[PDB]
């Protein structure tokens, strides 16, 4: 089956599209189209951020998806189909849902891996570096596998960090350390 | 957001494919939900409601849920023989029987396949399933004697030439045999002639046992009737789908002998299985179920079958299918959805109560529930003269029995009513597979009644009842042949029956 | 104008979905119409579901839809025909011209749903109908536009009941009636349309101060609901229009609340209690409210009622109990007493009864008859066990006369010349309270209980004495 | 079958596969998943399409890891049947659990099977004796006959098939199949041992009655199959073999349980109790499948748990219409101190007809229904006011049904350990002598405690005899 299995809340349709533009072999450009078109409907306010929730009709929201391939005259035709679904749906709301879901799996057929690094505050881009290095290094990212690492402010957590990514984590914190601690000392 | 029928990935899947079902799904469709002999398909755009569709696995399932997405088609056959994505080819006809007069003789089952291999059922036409009760014009008043040949059937809940009168109490106390022994009485005129007087016979079985079935065809050809009976039989094992079509087919059957202006009747056991079929059917096509989990429409579904049985007018003959549902009361609660149900629909109610059955009243008929509301409008004129206080005399049985357990004081005029009513019950009892004709049980009734056997002693009773009918057939059997002849008692008769019975009374 | 164009959706039963044309939805409780090979299926619009797709209740069986099929619209709630060349017609719930008399000849059309009146327009009487059947007569007198209310159990010949009301007061009575039968069976419709047509009430060349509307049970749940519903315009068009009095009959209502519980599971509406529609209140309230007596007409309805083995606690039930007039209970035991009226005095009760309203004579009068009757009643306990032992003389005297009023109740009925084949005995209300007052007195406490028994007035009862004595 | 899935869900043991592949096993098709546990045999109940069927899974799910592969047996297990399956204990799987190594066989057959035909049917009439008194007073056995024993537990559930299985199958030559579902294990091994002792089952010699357990710790959907194994050994002998046949069920009410147990997870809305909505289906596919065939006869017997003796709830219910004699045996009567304690006046048999047992049986039966159930009748008054304060006709009658009642008490034999008496064993022909003398008082006359816990008629009045001494 094709490589990464969601299969959302609407992602059924985003997983469609995967695959049918995968055979199509027209992924990443049927990705771009869709980014391009997501892109101007985020930049669209008036309707598609003051109307992306519907109360239209079949009609109006036809002629709303008219609007929308307007403005592009790139837009490959999976998507159109897609639009054209998402119309008959009458769904919009699950515009952006399938533009994030239909990225996952994008950027699984490009291999692209995640990662975050939380910790309480942002810290140092030679910290970063030197980790993305040695996440690199380490087997858990595999070869023909690209990483992305986010750190991320997590003030959440006061202190400690924890390492994330390909749902393997390393958490060296300082609260549960702490929490273990103070257990220990109520033994 | 919320489920829909298109999120299937491959129905989604061709849809960015810019693909469409291209109209094929108007007539075809793919399976794709599929399990619990329940499928709903993808496609039949162009499907008429209630039609029947030939599966390619090659079962025929009904139609009963049409939805904009997936038709829901009750599968009559089994889920290992079907398999998913497999195409449907729609029948392209209504749910449909064939119909004649050559199912006498016949065990069949509900698409009409002789279980019995008596091979091909000389049907002289197909009907539909469901098919609408006449109207009020088009109906006869009702006058023409149905009986049982059981003295207490006949003379407390007279039935009728299209009636429908509900048998009701606990289950399989030999139920059953209440109604076998109508369509034994029905042996006389039967092998007789007169074809207003002939009643065809259709006994329909549902949810029993092919053992039962075949003890009942064992007993009907041991009594040689089969001739004239139809089975129509849906086993316990058979489909549930096949099991709720069943009575509406039984109906359809028996509509070709009203329509043809022929009277017959149809003994509906057990119309308690048909829901619980429904039900199954009901939960499986995931309609919210009504009170006691039997579906919110059972009313209707029952409804219509009993309203396609009566007596029509003189323009349409006034061929009567007679009808005898029968209704199983779990713990003999009839407070229970499906027994109130049709307890309203029903032109009568022939309770029985098991407890009396133990008592030794056998046939256990409770009296007192029991009701023909319709009544001796078609009760035979002699029997109406002679049982005419018989309800009465058994009433005040009723209210002095009870009194007189409960240590309350007891004078002769009590145990006048005592004495009547004992000997009246004893009278009543009769033994299972022993019909007897009216012109038979029109003395024993008229010596009841005019208080002979108050006389004659309670344990001999039955030893008198059979030396008379003997007595009767050899001397007075000028007599017997003016009842069955007349079928009034002239001031004559009357007369003649107080000398007979007081002459056997006098040993 | 243009009939908006609609393409079924779902057939789920009665529930029929429908796909009306974009912007233009038929408004709650229209009437579409979709020609079949089997007349014209009416549904009637009874919620908007979104994207002008609608769910709509059919009024007729569901066999042979095809997915998609056109549907016309009629526009407008279901409008039957009205006129005074209704009455002495069969009509059915789409207001079909089943009378098989061809064609009903309209006149005015109206729709069957109708706001009920306002209270302003309401105008409470007290008058007094009178049936000469000495139950109804002494203990629960009937008022003109009154809205009577015959509970009773399974089959305690409600329909009878009606019969010899329709016998008595119709035939006698000016005004129009109506006689609408609600899932009644096509044995009762067919001996209903005939005792009619015998009794002449519809004759067959002349006028007819009765129109029908038989609902037989066969018809969808969903027609049944509305079988009620055109019988009231029909007589809100007597009763406003023509500006008459009317003498409403409805049988049986709990099929009514039946009907009305059978869609609301198709609805989609949750369970309420007993399984019953949680719009049970409110539905009945339409109807009851509809039926009044306003400042123009007067319409009494008579309402038969099922109570599902007598348990009139069940909600249903209870409901109609409250909203009607004037109860009467008629209880399965009084009937298997061998009386008929199977009318239970101690239940049947209507607050029409007053010492102004029917004077204090016949009030004192029926007092006594009550004490008297729930005397015996709480006897019957000692008498049980005990018997007549621990009694007093006058316990004693008041179980004869007990019995002897037990009795005397007991009357035939005109409609029970063949159901009982006894000559059927209508006695008027001021001989009836004399006749009881005689009785209560002892003045006839020398006669015979059974010389009480299924007889008429007092002069009956002493010819019955004479009788027995010879 | 290179058919492979991966398991997408594991909500409960009604486990989800995700079929990889275009190709899709069957419904009611089966499945292993190889475990470091052994193996995992899952039988395919729906297709949920996008090509995950949901198959209930015969033995427990306990460490399961999602996506584990699946591969594909195809079709209903097939368990084995022959002589060789004479005197073993199989599993639900049907692997030898009383371990005379692997069962070697010649046909394997498939679990799920049709139900013999309407045409092919043999209607039985012979009557089969038990020797138990109340037995063959109220509702006979009869050969090929389905018998039927209502009430739970508290009526010890097991004791009564034991007598049977100490009667009738020690006279009884052909095949005979115990099928004990949802059976307590010490209960099983007991009745195991037993069988072995009385040679019924001997592991060096021969066997000629097979056995075929399901232990109530087993995981509901494995009780769920573990009848449906039971009847196709039972086809092997009765068609295959055709020789005669007795069947034992215990219990069904755990068959129907099981079935209840599955229902809410396979997703299925619950009708009423809550019983599977295809509760009727399920009874009938069972109890068609038991049926007297024109290639054998088959007497069965069926257990039911009654719960809480509610017969009411619709699984008792539903074991009504198969079968053509039930003895529902009452707590109430238990407590009475009857062993045997089957309720007199909730006894039927199709073959109590008077043709069948003759008149003066009928006759006899007749008058002890009668009278039983005045007593019954007149157990109110009793209570309320004493049997001096009633008639002298039904004091009489009171002292005749107290009588009776305690005459029904005959000792029983496997439970002789239990009662402490030794057992009897009456003949049908005496019973009705017995009976006949009783009813007519002739030896009414002697202590009501004489009637308790005797054998026949000439019994009553040796003991009569003791308890004067």
């Amino acid at each position: 089956p094709p490589p990464v299995r969601l299969f959302g809340v609407e992602g059924t349709y985003a997983t469609a599209l995967y695959q049918a533009a995968a055979k199509n072999s027209s992924i990443d450009a049927a990705f771009q189209s869709l980014q391009k078109v997501e892109s101007t409907v985020k930049k669209n306010p008036k309707l598609g951020h003051l109307l992306l929730n519907p109360a239209l009709s079949l009609k109006d929201r036809n002629s709303v998806i008219d609007a929308i391939v307007e403005t592009h005259k790139n837009l490959d035709g999976y998507v159109v189909n897609l639009l054209k679904v998402l119309s008959e749906n009458n769904r919009l709301g699950c515009f952006e849902k399938i533009a994030s879901d239909f990225g996952v799996l994008n950027d699984a057929h490009n291999g692209l891996l995640k990662g975050t690094v939380t910790s309480a505050e942002p810290l140092d881009p030679k910290s970063f570096k030197r980790i993305e290095k040695a996440l690199s290094a380490s087997k858990l990212v595999g070869q023909g596998k690209s990483l992305k690492l986010e750190n991320v402010v997590k003030p959440e957590i006061k202190g400690g960090l924890i390492v994330e990514l390909g749902d393997k984590t390393v958490d060296l914190s300082i609260s549960t350390k702490i929490q273990k601690l103070n257990k220990v000392l109520e033994d | 957001t919320k489920a829909q029928p298109t999120e299937v990935s491959s129905i989604l899947e061709e849809r960015i494919k810019g693909v469409s079902d291209e109209a094929n799904l108007n007539e075809t469709g793919r399976v794709l939900a599929v399990g619990d002999g329940i499928a709903r398909v993808f496609g039949l755009n162009n499907i008429q409601a209630e039609e029947l569709v030939e599966f390619s696995s090659g079962v025929k399932g009904m139609a009963l849920n049409l939805e904009p997405g997936q038709v829901g088609i009750v599968l009559f056959g089994s889920d290992r023989l079907v398999k998913e994505g497999e195409l449907v080819k729609r029948t392209g006809n209504i749910v449909d029987v064939p119909v004649g007069p050559g199912l006498l003789g016949r065990v069949v089952d509900a698409l009409g396949n002789p279980i019995d291999g008596k091979g091909p059922i000389d049907a002289a036409g197909r009907s539909r399933a469901q098919v609408k009760a006449p109207g009020i014009l088009p109906r006869r008043s009702v006058h023409e004697p149905v009986q049982t040949g059981l003295k207490a059937v006949d003379a407390l809940v007279p039935i009728g030439r299209g009636q429908r009168e509900l048998i009701i109490g606990d289950r399989q106390t030999g139920k059953t045999a209440v109604a076998l022994d109508t369509i034994l009485n029905q042996k006389r005129w039967n092998n007789g002639s007169d074809e207003s007087k002939k009643l065809y016979c259709v006994y329909v079985a549902v949810g029993q046992k092919r053992s039962t079935v075949a003890q009942l065809v064992q007993t009907l050809e041991q009594h040689d009737a089969m001739k004239y009976s139809i089975i129509v039989a849906a086993t316990a094992s058979e489909a549930a789908p096949l099991q709720y079509l069943a009575p509406f087919t039984a109906a359809s059957i028996g509509e070709w002998f009203r329509d043809n202006g022929k009277h017959a009747l149809i003994v509906y056991d057990d119309l308690s299985k048909q829901a619980v079929a429904y039900r199954q059917l009901s939960l499986l096509l995931r309609r919210p179920p009504g009170r006691e989990a039997y579906p919110g429409d059972v009313f209707y579904l029952h409804s219509r079958l009993l309203e396609r049985a009566a007596k029509l007018s003189e323009k349409e003959g006034s061929g009567s299918l007679t009808a005898l549902p029968v209704i199983e009361t779990q713990g003999g609660d009839v407070s229970a959805y499906i027994p109130t149900n049709v307890i309203s629909i029903t032109d009568g109610q022939i309770f029985l109560e098991a407890e009396l059955f133990y008592k030794g009243i056998r046939p256990a008929i409770n009296v007192g529930l029991s009701v023909s509301r319709v009544g001796s409008a078609a009760q035979v004129k002699a029997l109406k003269q002679v049982a005419g206080s018989l309800k009465l005399f058994l009433a005040q049985y009723r209210e002095v029995a009870a009194f007189a357990q409960f240590g309350s004081d007891l004078d002769a005029s009590t145990k006048q009513t005592l004495v009547r009513g004992e000997r009246l019950t004893q009278l009543l009892k009769q033994n299972q597979y022993s019909p007897l004709a009216t012109e038979e049980q029109v003395p024993l009734i008229y010596a009841g009644v005019n208080g002979h056997l108050d006389g004659i002693e309670l344990s001999r009773i039955g030893e008198f009842e059979s030396s008379f009918l003997s007595y009767l057939k050899s001397n007075h059997n000028e007599l017997l042949t003016e009842i069955r002849e007349k079928g009034e008692l002239s001031k004559e008769l009357l007369a003649s029956l107080k000398s007979a019975t007081e002459s056997f009374v006098a040993t | 104008s243009t009939p908006i164009t609609g393409k079924v959706t779902a057939v789920i039963g009665a529930i029929v979905d429908v796909h009306f044309e974009q912007s233009e939805l038929p408004a709650i409780l229209n009437a579409l119409e979709i020609k079949t090979p089997q007349g014209k299926l009416v549904l009637e619009v009874a919620q908007h579901l979104g994207e002008n797709t609608v769910r709509t209740i059919a009024m007729d069986g569901t066999e042979g839809l095809v997915r998609g099929e056109k549907v016309l619209d009629t526009g407008g709630p279901i409008s039957v025909p009205v006129g005074r060349e209704t009455l002495g017609r069969i009509i059915n719930v789409i207001g079909e011209p089943i009378d098989e008399r061809g064609p009903i000849k309209s006149k005015l059309r109206k729709p069957i749903h109708a706001d009920p009146p306002s209270f302003a327009e309401q105008s409470t009487s007290a008058e007094i109908l009178e049936t000469g059947i000495k139950v109804v007569d002494l203990l629960a007198p009937y008022a003109r536009g009154g809205k009577i209310g015959l509970f009773g159990g399974a089959g305690v010949g409600k329909t009878v009941f009606i019969q010899e009301l329709i016998n008595n007061i119709a035939k006698a009575h000016g005004g129009f009636s109506v006689f609408t039968g609600v899932g009644e069976r096509t044995r009762e419709g067919n001996d209903l349309y005939r005792e009619m047509k015998e009794t002449g009430v519809i004759n067959l060349e002349g006028e007819s101060k009765v129109a029908l509307v038989f609902g037989q049970m066969n018809e969808p749940p969903g027609a049944r609901a509305r079988v009620a519903l055109t019988g009231l315009t029909i007589a809100e068009y007597f009763r406003d229009e023509e500006g008459q009095d009317v003498l409403l009959f409805i049988d049986n209502i709990f099929r009514f609340t039946q009907a009305g519980s059978e869609v609301s599971a198709l609805l989609g509406r949750i369970p309420s209690a007993v399984g019953y529609q949680p719009t049970l209140a409110t539905d009945m309230g339409l109807l009851q409210e509809r039926i009044t007596t306003t400042k123009k007409g007067s319409v009494t309805s008579v309402q038969a009622v099922y109570v599902p083995a007598d348990d009139l606690t069940d909600p249903a039930p209870a409901t109609t109990f409250a909203h009607l007039d004037a109860t009467t209970v008629l209880s399965r035991g009084i009937s298997e007493l061998g009386i008929y009226p199977a009318v239970d005095p101690l239940d049947s009760k209507s607050r029409l009864l007053d010492a102004a309203v029917v004077g204090q004579e016949h009030y004192d009068v029926a007092s006594k008859v009550q004490e008297t009757l729930q005397t015996y009643k709480s006897l019957q306990d000692i008498i049980a066990i005990l018997g007549m032992d621990e009694l007093s003389e006058q316990d004693k005297l008041t179980v004869e006369r007990a019995r002897k009023i037990q009795r005397f109740l007991s009357q035939p009925f005109a409609v029970a010349e063949v159901f009982t084949g006894i000559p059927g005995k209508l006695v008027r209300l001021k001989d009836t309270v004399a006749s009881f007052k005689a009785v209560l007195e002892g003045k006839y406490d020398n006669i015979p209980e059974h010389a009480f028994y299924m007889v008429g007035g007092i002069e009956d009862v002493v010819a019955k004495a004479e009788k027995l004595a010879a």
